[PDB]
């Protein structure tokens, strides 16, 4: 549970950091995440099924 | 002192460096110059006047070495001897007081 | 292409926990070339590799360390002061190029004497090194001797007072 | 300035 | 001079002083006393009870 | 509770979070009393470290 | 051949001396593995003075000890322990070697 | 090409023995728990307790209404047959080390009265425990207060 | 009062003895320690040919010179690249 | 080549030879996971001169974007449709001579929460497996006052003001 | 590479001397023809270890001075070759912690 909260806390500390322009940055590089298979369907089939 | 001689002497060397770059590049700053580089020059001279002749470091060093490590053994002994004389001693003493304190505490 | 940093050995560990039985001994003292680091660091070697090896030698076998480095100190302001000259008189001159390299040579005589008059510094210490601990063991002895006639001293008069009181 | 520091910045 | 004969030289440790922790920023640290009459005491501390 | 309410907020017609990018301006080793406070005491004085390790 | 098994474990104990080698192999578990507390208990030859000549890098040596220790291993999985044991290292390095200088020139320099 | 230093005793230390003694400690310290003493260990501590208990007995003024004390090797057992048991000892130095009262057992234990009980809450002998171990840490006359 | 300085006596003889035991623990270290020195002198230019035995002149918090085989040297090192 | 962002490349040489002006070359030393051959700054290296040449020939052009002296030194990715035509494609930022790929402001958080649920999950069935509730008994979790006790605090607060504690 | 501002060339001067640094200097010393190996063949005669050990010798143990005062290897020496109030600090030779 310890590590559980740390890496949650991680994750806002870095959403906080954000939030303001201090040492930071947010600039939308137009890309896309392009996935070449049928990950997706076999992903949530066997998660659902576990 | 080998390393501030070193230290020294490569400073001597950039001193040449420093004015000629000074040079190409009034008066005062070849004045300051020359003074400082005669300076470290005689501080160099100084220092090396300091180094020592080569004297036994094997011949006398070793026949020292062999001499330290047979006084060191010797010594050794000696020490561990009186050793052996104050723990017989503090033995006899605290025997002495633990019978004192037996004794004060049985009556 | 891309390496990671360096993994640790897979090739040997497997057979050295065996089962806790008939392990591998120690590797014997290759007494030769070995390969730490990329350097290949092999053994029997000396400490100041003679100058010989990759220059010149400008100073004879009598090789008076303290005379020498005070005339090598003067050879190098010496040179300075004709490469000044060169400047003087034709800054083009090959002088100049053959000045630049001997007072590189002159500097490097330098710094090869003071390795070579250095030895005091590790062997002769060594020396004082030793007679120093041996004074020192002395003094500890001397002091518990003190300090034993002491304690002999303080239990016999406290002796004494206790019948003198009696 | 701020060169990786090993030892720790003054 | 040449062909130096080693000997069998004897050196004692050179510890008489220990550095138990280094500050940054220089400011060094000689924690250890150097004692036993106390420690007799400090390691009787250790000693258990209950 | 709080795991269905994240999820169902990243997926209710909010930008598209791929397209952004994360980088960073300026690191100092110097002392900040701000980033303390702000991010409730962890990750102070923004060094070298912090930026591949976060 | 033995040749290569010295070379590989000579390479290997002096690489041991880098602190973030070790928090490397202590993140990728290499270190739970109890074939990897034999191999360092082998490891422990190169104290003999005849493979102690051979170590250019002899600050490892030390660091071997700690290993064996059970407790140094569980631990160093943080990379503050790294950053706090390379800074120690470092730390008395330089400052036992530019402190004895400084003390020296700037007593004599006082003094005079 | 500056040549450094012949390095002294670093290679001494290295060849003599192995423990290196130079760099921080403070590593060993912080990240390595220290191993517990033996039972041979424990029996020459207690021992050595045992005479410094000697001889703070022989220099405090004991009472003489009981003062009923046995060494037990660590814990002089202060013990009143009538209502009372204590177990002082010291810390460390003789001339200013306080005492460590430890051992509160109350003697009072009638069958007639408290039958499978004690006599007076367990929490009440640790509040008294603490105020006399606090009036003995005084260093003023602990044995007799 | 004899008894205090009986105690006071025995704690002196106790510490100087206990310092005459380091001394020789110290003693029986060194006997074990007797080596060739020319030996010595080779491992100390051997530890201290390198930026290890001793910090360079000017080594200041941020150097390639590290106490350790940095991560060039060890990537051309036996170690790995027999591995892989 | 498995996952981009999960991959690091550094060399000690070119680190304190490092500059603004050699950032671009740091990213070219080629075996770099993150840059390819096919961008065009390698092709105007293979020809020669490097100037207005990005604007002309329109493509792959890795471009500095923001630099700190010491260390840090941003760079994107772009990918030109004609000149004063640019389109983002990625970032790859150098923290003290160590590249990385700058995280998806997205995919960084999907996978933080996973490692989080995960590390929940895994200690909720560890608690139910600890669980032996059943319906006689509250749960056991396998895997007083005798009140004579107002006298004995009068006794004590009688001897707390009889004797008192001295620090 | 410029430099040559008076302030950038005030601070080479400081730095330089720094290092760096009536006549207070050491004892000139002369030609050393018998030495005690290869030079006299002397090799272990007890007198040399003798005089090592307590004698003072003026370059084998120590180093005279002007003024009379004797410096071991361990000590560091303080004089002042130039006829100014700056004065050279010869660190101590063996520095034996």
């Amino acid at each position: 549970l310890r590590s559980a909260l740390t890496e949650m806390c991680v994750l806002y500390d870095v959403l906080s950091i954000v939030r303001d322009k201090k040492f930071m940055t947010l600039d939308p590089v137009s890309q896309d995440a392009l996935p070449p298979k049928q990950n997706p369907q076999t992903l949530q089939l066997i998660s659902k099924k576990k | 002192r080998l390393t501030q001689l070193q230290d020294a002497v490569n400073s001597l060397a950039d001193q040449f460096c420093n004015a000629i770059g000074v040079l190409q590049q009034t008066e005062e700053y070849a004045q300051l110059f020359a003074a400082l580089i005669a300076r470290t020059a005689k501080d160099i001279d100084v220092l090396i006047d300091s180094l020592p002749s080569e004297e036994s470091t094997a011949a006398l060093q070793a026949a020292s070495l062999y001499k330290l490590e047979e006084e060191n053994h010797e010594a050794a002994t000696c020490l561990e001897d009186v050793v052996y004389r104050g723990d017989m001693l503090l033995e006899k003493i605290q025997s002495a007081l633990a019978d004192i304190a037996q004794s004060q505490l049985k009556t | 292409l891309l390496p990671p940093p360096m993994q640790y050995i897979k090739e040997y560990t497997d057979e050295n926990i065996q089962e806790g039985l008939a392990p591998k001994p120690p590797p014997p003292i290759k007494d030769s070339y070995m390969m730490f680091g990329n350097q290949f660091q092999c053994d029997d070697l000396i400490i100041r590799p003679l100058e010989s090896q990759g220059i010149e030698r400008l100073h004879p076998m009598q090789f008076d360390h303290k005379k020498e480095l005070r005339k090598l100190n003067m050879s190098i302001l010496i040179n300075f002061l004709d490469l000044l000259d060169i400047l003087i008189r034709s800054p083009g001159s090959i002088k100049r190029e053959e000045k630049l390299e001997d007072l590189k040579l002159l500097f490097v005589h330098v710094h090869h004497l003071i390795n070579e008059y250095r030895p005091h510094q590790a062997r002769e210490t060594l020396r004082v090194m030793m007679e120093v601990q041996k004074r020192q063991r002395l003094e500890t002895a001397e002091r518990f001797q003190k300090h034993l006639e002491r304690v002999i001293e303080m239990i016999q008069n406290c002796l004494a007072s206790l019948p003198d009181d009696l | 300035s701020y060169s990786p520091t090993s030892p720790s910045y003054s | 001079m040449s062909g130096v004969r080693a000997v069998r030289i004897s050196i004692e440790s050179a510890c008489e002083k220990q550095v138990h922790e280094v500050g940054l920023d220089g400011t060094e640290t000689y924690l250890p006393p150097l004692s036993m009459s106390q420690n007799l005491a400090r390691l009787a501390q250790r000693i258990d009870f209950s | 509770q709080l795991n269905t309410l994240n999820k169902v907020l990243k997926h209710e017609k909010t930008p598209l979070f791929r397209n952004q990018v994360i980088i960073p301006l300026v690191l100092s080793p110097d002392r900040d009393e701000d980033l303390m406070r702000q991010t409730e005491g962890r990750v102070p004085v923004f060094s070298h470290e912090v930026v591949p390790d976060h | 051949g033995n040749r290569l098994r010295f070379q590989l474990e000579l390479e290997f104990v002096q690489c041991l001396a880098n602190p973030n080698y070790l928090n490397f192999l202590a993140q990728r578990g290499y270190f739970k593995d109890k074939a990897f507390v034999n191999y360092l208990k082998y490891l422990l030859y190169w104290k003999d003075p005849e493979y102690a000549k051979y170590l250019k890098y002899p600050q490892c040596l030390h660091m071997l000890e700690l290993l064996q220790y059970e407790h140094f291993r569980k631990e160093l999985v943080n990379a503050q322990c790294a950053k706090f044991i390379d800074e120690q290292q470092i730390l008395h390095w330089q400052h036992y070697s530019r402190k004895r200088m400084r003390l020296q020139q700037a007593l004599a320099e006082q003094q005079q | 090409a500056r040549l450094p230093s012949f390095a002294i005793p670093y290679a001494i230390d290295v060849l003599t023995t192995g423990s290196y003694p130079r760099l921080p400690t403070c590593i060993r310290d912080k990240i390595i728990p220290p191993d517990p003493i033996t039972k041979i260990e424990k029996q020459a501590t207690l021992h050595q307790l045992n005479q410094i208990l000697r001889h703070r007995l022989v220099t405090t003024d004991l009472p003489p209404q009981l003062a009923n004390l046995t060494v037990a090797n660590g814990r002089v057992k202060f013990r009143v047959e009538g209502e009372f048991e204590a177990t002082l000892t010291v810390m460390g130095d003789d001339p200013d080390v306080p005492w460590r009262l430890l051992k509160l057992e109350i003697l009072v234990e009638d069958k007639e009265t408290g039958d499978g009980r004690a006599l007076v809450h367990s929490m009440q002998i640790s509040f008294i425990h603490q105020l006399v171990q606090s009036r003995l840490f005084a260093d003023e006359k602990p044995l007799q207060d | 009062q004899l008894q205090k300085q009986l105690k006071e006596a025995e704690q002196i003889l106790a510490t100087a003895v206990y310092q005459a035991k380091e001394k020789l623990k110290s003693i029986e270290k060194a006997r074990k320690g007797a080596i060739s020195s020319e030996e010595i002198i080779k491992y100390a230019h051997r530890i201290s040919a390198s930026n290890a035995v001793c910090a360079p002149l000017t080594w200041v918090p941020g150097d390639p010179r590290r106490p350790y085989p940095t991560d060039l040297e060890m990537r051309s090192g036996l170690l790995g690249q027999m591995n892989n | 080549r498995d996952n981009l962002l999960g991959i690091s490349w550094v060399d000690s040489s070119w680190i304190p030879i490092l500059n603004s002006g050699s950032v671009l070359d740091y990213f070219s030393e080629r075996s770099n996971p993150f840059y390819d051959r096919t961008c065009n700054n390698e092709v105007v290296k293979m020809q020669r001169l490097t100037l207005e040449h990005l604007n002309q020939m329109v493509g792959i052009e890795y471009i500095l974007l923001h630099a700190q002296e010491p260390i840090l030194f941003i760079i994107r990715k772009q990918q030109r449709q004609s000149p004063a035509q640019v389109i983002p494609l990625a970032d790859y930022y150098i923290i003290a001579g160590v590249i990385y790929q700058a995280p998806d402001l997205g995919s960084v958080i999907n996978s933080r929460v996973l490692t989080a649920v995960h590390g929940i999950q895994s200690a909720f069935d560890e608690a139910m497996s600890y669980c032996r509730y059943h319906p006689s008994k509250g749960y056991w979790w396998h895997f007083s006052s005798i009140f004579q006790r107002q006298r004995v605090d009068a006794l004590l607060l009688d001897l707390r003001q009889k004797f008192p504690p001295k620090f | 590479l410029s430099r040559n501002e008076i302030i950038q060339s005030y601070l080479s001067r400081q730095s330089s001397l720094l290092s760096s640094s009536a006549r207070q200097l050491h004892v000139l010393v002369p030609q050393s023809p018998p030495t005690d190996l290869p030079g006299l063949t002397r090799e272990v005669t007890q007198d040399d270890l003798d005089r090592i050990q307590a004698s003072q010798w003026p370059g084998v143990n120590g180093c005279q001075d002007t003024q009379g005062n004797w410096y071991d290897w361990t000590q560091c020496i303080s004089l002042d070759p130039h006829g100014d109030d700056g004065r050279l600090n010869i660190l101590p030779y063996v520095c034996l912690d």
